[PDB]
């Protein structure tokens, strides 16, 4: 149902200004960086126990 | 003698704190004047200050008993600079010095005891 | 006093009537307070937990709040020149 | 680096009622300006948007220490009547004046003449402070000027410092009241070792029919010190 | 066990009589309710007398007296009159105790089940002498709470540094207020005779003008010799009834002026509280720290010490930290302000500032700690700075 | 209901009455930073934070001045930013190190994919 939608039902999507892609892009960095760092640890924390 | 000037050595505790204070300088552990005395307070690495009750204005080393109230640091008070100018190895009068805290040094059990010392005087 | 008299303008004038604590008993305030409001204002002048202030102390104090009368009066008249200009510019937009 | 002036700044609250954490790139303990614009003693604030808070030095106050150092209850609370003993300058004071605010009661009893005039300063400001420059060892020299209180600290660092505080303890503190003792180990014997001086002091307020119940060091901050906390007889 | 008590309180002496306790299990559960309960409480202790103090000064004359341990006239009064007279008082001090058996044939007890009642008493007393008294026990406490820790320490009321740090933040706040005021002072005239604001260049020289003349229509023979007095040069004056003749600006109406007068007049009231204030904060800083103005004047001490929160504060610090609290307004580099006689090079204009810095902070702790302020130390001080001062300007 | 709907808008007396602030994107976004500041800094380790989720109340503000901290701790007023995500984005010593590290995970997450 995601993937077909009928043209009259679909809406427009968002439209951003160059500012707030840059933060948006910065966030999704350190998140990816963040959630590569905390799954390491696990193993470290798994490996030791 | 002024009576801001109350924690007043007598002749005797008077010898035993300048003989410290020779000794602490040549284990590198005596700051000596008002404003490095205040740094130390400041920074709680005084065991304990000894000023000068003959310095002509006396109000402008009153500051240091109210700091030293707050850190709970003895303090006492002499009847001369220039003998406190010797005892520092400076050829200049001092009327204010701080005793410094260091780690494992030798200095420990005679600065205990002038500590006791001190403390005996405000009853 | 404060806590009494919440009118700040009021509070302001009682302030340049009286001085001190000493002279709210003899003074009256009947122009610039009820009459019920002033018996409480002068009971609590005599159980009082204030330090007394100098005379150069309350000079200054009079003449600070002597200012703040002063701009609510003009203030007042500025309101009423507004009044007057916007019935003269648009009277309709006034009415609605 | 800091917490520099001019950084944007989250103020959450803490466990403990009346106190706050203040999160950024480092976490300070905040708690709530009574008197909003004025440092007591040059601690940095923040400003929230018409409130304001003040930063809390655990290097040069014992409460703090212990609240960074994980203790279970302080029992200092809003709208709580506290008895300091010990109140020096008031650094630590004027903290406990912001914990209990405008309802709550502190009075700070000080000996000393010198720091007896800077306590009286700060009484200016706070209402909620009642200095009383007496010696904390006769309090029936004072028993006109206190009310039954609820908590009473002591930082007296005295070597009789439980007969003291089980004085204090027997004439203003309520029952179901609570203490919370500071304890430095070289004060009391600087004989004995620092583990038996606490134990020893545990024991002398058992003897004075207080119940301690909690104690911790404050490793981090002082050396060879602890703080104990207990209740005053117990409600059955 | 039908004894008597003795309670002092801020707000006055209680006379209370106990008639009876259960004494060897009273530090028990059950039985401790007996004073925990205040309905428990009332049916074994009554208030039989209750004198309270007449003002403040009386309240702080008996809390003297008992702290001593002596037996103030008032106390005695109560004491004598109603009492019997075999006779059992309970007291909180054992001093105070003999001191009444002394004066009175009473005999003072302060063990036993004395100790655990006064404790009831103490948790209860604001219900039990409730209405006796004006001023309420809580507000009493406090008050004399302040009044005996002043007299113990001989705390002097003159010198407070409260109002200096009150009239800077003041005065600050009334700079920006006249110069925003005065700014729509200028628009506004400025709609009517826009060749005005070119001419003067003077804020309160402008408001003059404009309150001289009203309107530009009416500035002619004689009004333009007056014109000449007001105006510092006789040429500008003639150039200005010109301009008024032929001018870009607009006519005001009768209510116009009427409204732009008052506002004017409103600035200049504005601006002569404020020189008042100046002048009180001069007198006040010469009560507070005769010294540290001497030394650099009223205005820059007054300022240092808002920097540092109190005059204390000033005197803790060390040198090296006072010349830092002048170093946003340059306090200490710009030298004229304070003023000294001559004048110091760029080369040494960093080494001055560090010496005045050190003068200050000596200054600040002789005006903090002195018993009686005196504003000699000061000039000395401030003689060296010149001896400073012509050693390097001159090289000797 | 009125009366438990209305005590919970507010952290209550223990804590003078703090509010919970409405939620928006950019009070997210600054949340979500401090959640993740373990990874700013290589050099900088902290311990695990206090919730999982985000406090329900809190409030948001600047660090006052102080004249005796002029040179010691303070910002210039050209450095200073309305949020904590802008003074990220202005950094150049955590966006070097960022990138960097963003870069050798997607260069991993390459060479593991193919």
């Amino acid at each position: 149902k995601a993937g077909k939608v009928p043209k009259d039902r679909r809406r427009p999507a968002v439209i951003r200004e160059p500012h707030e892609r840059k933060i948006l892009a910065l966030l999704d960095a350190l998140s990816t960086v963040h959630s590569q760092k905390m799954k390491k640890a696990k193993e470290q924390r798994h490996l030791h126990n | 003698v002024n009576p801001k000037a109350y924690p007043l050595a007598d002749a005797h505790l008077t010898k035993k704190l300048l003989d410290l204070v020779q000794q602490s300088c040549n284990y590198k552990q005596l700051r000596k004047g008002a404003n490095e005395a205040t740094k130390t307070l400041n920074r709680g690495i005084s065991e304990f200050i000894v000023m000068a009750a003959d310095a002509e204005p006396l109000e402008i080393i009153l500051h240091l008993p109210l700091l030293c109230e707050d850190k709970n640091v003895p303090y006492v008070f002499v009847r001369s600079k220039q003998a406190l100018g010797r005892a520092c190895g400076v050829s200049r009068p001092v009327i204010a010095c701080s005793v410094t805290i260091k780690e494992g040094s030798q200095l420990k059990q005679q600065i205990q005891s002038i500590q006791q010392s001190i403390e005996r005087l405000l009853v | 006093l404060g806590k009494i008299i919440s009118d700040n303008l009021t509070y302001c004038k009682c302030l340049q009537k009286v001085g001190d604590r000493k002279n709210y008993a003899s003074a009256k305030l009947s122009e610039l307070l009820p009459e019920e409001v002033e018996a409480e204002v002068k009971a609590a002048a005599e159980i009082s937990m204030g330090t007394e202030v100098s005379e150069e102390d309350i000079c200054n104090i009079l003449h600070l709040c002597t200012q703040v009368i002063e701009i609510s009066e003009y203030r007042t008249q500025l309101y009423e020149y507004l009044q007057n200009r916007m019935m003269a510019i648009a009277p309709n937009v006034t009415v609605m | 680096r800091g917490n520099q002036s001019g950084k944007n700044v989250m103020v959450e609250p803490h466990r403990h009622e009346g106190v706050f954490i203040c999160r950024g790139k480092e976490d300070a303990l905040v708690t709530k300006n009574l008197v909003p614009g004025e440092s007591v003693y040059g601690e940095k604030r923040v400003s929230i948007s018409k409130i304001e808070y003040r930063a809390w030095n655990p290097f040069r106050s014992k409460l703090a220490a212990a609240i960074l150092g994980g203790v279970d209850q302080i029992h200092i609370k809003p709208g709580a009547k506290v008895l300091y003993l010990g109140a020096a300058s008031g650094t630590t004071v004027s903290h406990v004046s912001d914990i209990v605010g405008p309802d709550g009661l502190v009075y700070a009893v000080e000996f000393s003449h010198r720091s007896g005039r800077d306590l009286i300063n700060l009484a200016k400001k706070r209402t909620n402070i009642i200095p009383v420059i007496e010696d904390a060892r006769h309090p029936h020299k004072y028993r006109m000027l206190i009310a039954m209180v609820d908590v009473i600290f002591a930082d007296v660092a005295q070597p009789d410092q439980t007969r003291i505080v089980a004085l204090n303890a027997h004439t203003f503190l309520r029952n179901g009241g609570h203490f919370v003792i500071s304890i430095k180990a070289n004060c009391i014997d600087s004989t004995a070792s620092a583990e038996a001086v606490f134990a020893s002091e545990v024991k002398k307020m058992q003897q004075e029919n207080m119940k301690p119940q909690e104690q911790l060091t404050l490793e981090p901050y002082e050396r060879d010190h602890a703080v104990v906390v207990g209740v005053y007889r117990p409600p059955p | 066990v039908l004894l008597h008590v003795l309670f002092e309180h801020a707000v006055g002496y209680a006379l209370l009589a106990l008639k009876e306790v259960e004494e060897i299990s009273l530090l028990q559960p059950q039985v401790e309710e007996s004073v925990l309960n205040l309905g428990k409480f009332h049916s074994i202790v009554r208030l039989v007398a209750f004198c309270p103090f007449a003002s403040s000064q009386v309240a702080l004359e008996n809390a003297n007296a008992v702290s001593e341990g002596v037996v103030h006239e008032d106390l005695r009064l109560l004491l004598e009159t109603h009492l019997p007279s075999k006779v059992l008082l309970g007291v909180g001090d054992p001093k105070i105790g003999a001191a009444i058996q002394e004066e009175l044939g009473y005999n003072c007890q302060t063990g036993g089940v004395i100790a655990e009642i006064l404790r009831g008493v103490r948790l209860h007393f604001h219900n039990l002498v409730k209405g006796l008294t004006d001023l309420s026990a809580c507000k009493a406490q406090l008050g004399l709470g302040h009044s005996y820790s002043r007299a113990k320490v001989k705390f002097n009321v003159n010198r407070v540094d409260n109002m200096i740090i009150q009239s800077i933040s003041l005065l600050d706040q009334l700079d920006k207020d006249i110069n925003t005021f005065s700014m729509r002072v200028r628009e506004w005239y400025g709609y009517h005779f826009p060749e005005l604001v070119k001419i003067i260049n003077d804020n309160a020289t402008y408001c003059r003008l404009a309150q001289f003349i009203g309107n530009r229509r009416e500035l002619n023979e004689d009004k333009l010799e007056k014109l000449e007095e007001l105006t510092m040069d006789g040429a500008k004056a003639k150039a200005i009834l010109d301009a008024s003749r032929s001018s870009m600006g607009m006519d005001i109406s009768a209510i116009d002026l009427i409204n732009i007068e008052s506002f004017s007049s409103r600035v200049v009231s504005l601006s002569e509280y404020r020189q008042s204030l100046h002048t009180y904060l001069r007198s006040k800083m010469s009560q507070v720290a005769p010294s540290l103005s001497a030394l650099i004047g009223e205005a820059v001490g007054a300022r240092l010490i808002a920097h540092a929160g109190s005059l204390t504060n000033l005197a803790k610090y060390p040198a090296s930290t006072v010349q830092i609290l002048g170093a946003e307004k340059a306090l200490f580099r710009a030298l004229k302000h304070s003023t000294f006689i001559g004048r110091a090079a760029a080369k040494n204009k960093g080494r001055i500032s560090r010496y005045l810095a050190n003068k200050c902070s000596i200054a600040s702790r002789i005006d903090c700690f002195s018993e009686v302020p005196t504003s000699v130390f000061g000039e000395k001080l401030r003689e060296q700075v010149e001896e400073r001062l012509s050693f390097y300007e001159t090289g000797e | 209901k009125k009366r438990r709907k209305e005590r919970q808008k507010t952290a209550g007396d223990g804590w003078f009455g703090m509010k919970a602030p409405e939620m928006t994107n950019e009070l997210k976004n600054d949340l979500k930073a401090l959640k993740m500041r373990a990874s700013m800094d290589p050099k900088r380790f902290y311990k695990k934070n206090d919730r999982d989720g985000f406090p329900k109340y809190f409030q948001i503000g600047t660090i006052v001045d102080n004249p005796a901290d002029f040179y010691h701790s303070r910002i210039p007023k050209k450095q200073r930013k309305r949020t904590i995500v802008e003074e990220l984005l202005a950094d150049s010593e955590f966006r070097r190190y960022n990138r960097r590290k963003y870069s050798e995970i997607m260069a991993e997450k390459a060479a593991n994919a193919a």
